[PDB]
């Protein structure tokens, strides 16, 4: 098992990036104050292999400037699990 | 903040009868952030719909809701006993986070005529100098009811106090307690205690009385 | 999914108090707890949540300055800290946590009463069975204590069909009063055994009154 490296970024879009994970399993979502987004108002990657055995993906959501703090990336794999603020 | 207006604020619904309740906002949100939440009488609230139309776990079929914009709706299409609680919408599109008023369903059923039960003081009680006599009204309905005192012939006021339980989530009745209270030297010096009941189930008021001092 | 508070409190006013939720069924660090006030007879008001993962706290401005929220791992729990009391604060507190709503999982509620007032325990009173259609009624009248709650039962929760157990009322004393009753059929005077079981945390009061029906 290699535990993904998570990168969130803004553009407002916010993206959270997980990269670098085995095996391909993996839960991403967006949050509002904790509450997942559901999977339709998101943007989806696949989940690809990267040349070194390992794997990517990545989840967006389009949101209000302000409403930044309110954003959390949350990620469950292999049994573990972490949550991401928006960069400021 | 955004205001949530629930209407109606309270509701009788037949056993069987569609009912829906409606949420209104003071501004456009988006129902992917519009929640309602369900509170039986004596519980914490528990979480009924989510995202507008989705039933939480554990939540029975009839239930739905639909809404966009500043206009939200619950539906339950088949009344039940056990529906009867307060429900509450919620929005988590702005904060602070906010809750409507929330609307009362109470249920409707036959006609039923309480049980009157009175209550001496016990003797344990006379020792400390007071003096309570308890009448009940036990599992009626509607809860529409006129309790009257009478000490020695003489109509009480003022030195009763009334408590009414919550409909029932089974047989959908109330059921009621009215507590007149003396000090042990005046309730010594009268004899006949009688609390008067009446409502619509009985076709005349019913009466229970003791005398103090006899079997 | 649990989540289970501390106990009911009476705090004096200008006071603070700090109110426990513990948190078990799920990773205690992976999803939010939220914080609800409900005034007696009121809705709900929402006060503020934390996300455990970071420790980063947002609150309703309404609350901001009276409020604070924590978490500890060792316990798998969430507190929220209420400062400078006053009868206002005095309602039901209930923690919560999000997932597909803001408030998917509720606990149990905690009763905060703000007040100067003593804590005192009930005394407990039969309402004794004597001379309605082949029904007998007996109860348990729980006079005379500060603060809400207490909890009565019967037969040790043995007896739960057709009890009822009134809202209390606040008497001009400024104490409570409650009675709780059950209807029984009247054959089942003669044999069967009837006692309610009256707690109020507060106070650390349990009593337990055989109710016997009058002998004359």
């Amino acid at each position: 098992t290699v535990p993904p490296m998570v990168n969130v970024t803004r553009s407002i879009t916010v993206t959270c990036r997980a990269s670098s994970f085995y095996p391909r399993n993996i839960i991403l979502t967006w949050r509002q104050d904790g509450v997942s987004l559901s999977h339709d108002t998101q943007q989806w990657g696949d989940v690809l292999p990267d040349g070194n055995g390992t794997y990517q993906t990545w989840v967006a959501t389009r949101i209000c400037r302000g409403e930044e703090q309110r954003f959390t990336c949350y990620m469950e794999h292999s049994g573990n699990h972490s949550t991401h603020p928006v960069p400021s | 903040e955004i205001i949530l207006t629930q209407s109606p604020t309270t509701m009788a619904a037949s056993p069987g009868e569609k009912i829906t309740i409606t949420c209104s906002a003071s501004s456009s949100i988006s129902s992917h952030y519009l929640h309602w939440y369900q509170q039986k009488s004596g519980f914490s609230p528990k979480l009924l719909i989510y995202r507008t139309s989705n039933l939480a776990s554990g939540v029975p079929a009839r239930f739905s809701g639909s809404g966009s914009g500043t206009s939200y709706s619950l539906t339950i299409g088949t009344m039940e006993a056990e529906d009867v609680a307060t429900y509450y919408c919620q929005q988590g599109s702005s904060l602070p986070l906010t809750f409507g008023a929330g609307t009362k369903l109470e249920i409707k059923r036959t006609v039923a005529a309480p049980s009157v039960f009175i209550f001496p003081p016990s003797d344990e009680q006379l020792k400390s100098g007071t003096a309570s006599v308890v009448c009940l009204l036990n599992n009626f309905y509607p809860r529409e009811a006129k309790v009257q005192w009478k000490v020695d012939n003489a109509l009480q006021s003022g030195n009763s106090q009334e408590s009414v339980t919550e409909q029932d989530s089974k047989d959908s009745t109330y059921s009621l307690s009215s507590t007149l209270t003396l000090s042990k030297a005046d309730y010594e010096k009268h004899k006949v205690y009688a609390c008067e009941v009446t409502h619509q189930g009985l076709s005349s008021p019913v009466t229970k009385s003791f005398n103090r001092g006899e079997c | 999914i649990q989540l289970q508070q501390s106990g009911p409190e009476l705090v004096k006013p200008g006071a603070s108090v700090k109110v426990s939720c513990k948190a078990s069924g799920y990773a205690f660090t992976s999803q939010n707890i939220y914080w609800v006030k409900q005034s007696h007879g009121k809705s709900l008001e929402w006060i503020g949540y934390i996300e455990p993962y970071n420790v980063v706290p947002m609150y309703n401005p309404k609350f901001k300055g009276k409020a604070t929220l924590t978490v500890d791992k060792s316990s798998s729990s969430a507190y929220i800290h209420l400062n400078s009391l006053t009868s206002e604060d005095s309602a039901i507190y209930y923690c919560a946590r999000s997932g597909s709503s803001n408030f998917d999982y509720w606990g149990q509620g905690t009763t905060l009463t703000v007040s100067s007032a003593s804590t005192k325990g009930p005394s407990v009173f039969p309402l004794a069975p004597s001379s309605s259609g082949g029904t007998a009624a007996l109860g348990c009248l729980v006079k005379d204590y500060f603060p809400e709650p207490v909890t009565v039962s019967w037969n040790s929760g043995a007896l739960t069909s057709g009890v009822h157990t009134f809202p209390a009322v606040l008497q001009s004393s400024g104490l409570y009063s409650l009675s709780s009753v059950v209807t029984v059929p009247s054959s089942s005077l003669g044999t069967q055994t009837y006692i309610c079981n009256v707690n109020h945390k507060p106070s650390n009061t349990k009593v337990d009154k055989k109710v016997e029906p009058k002998s004359c």
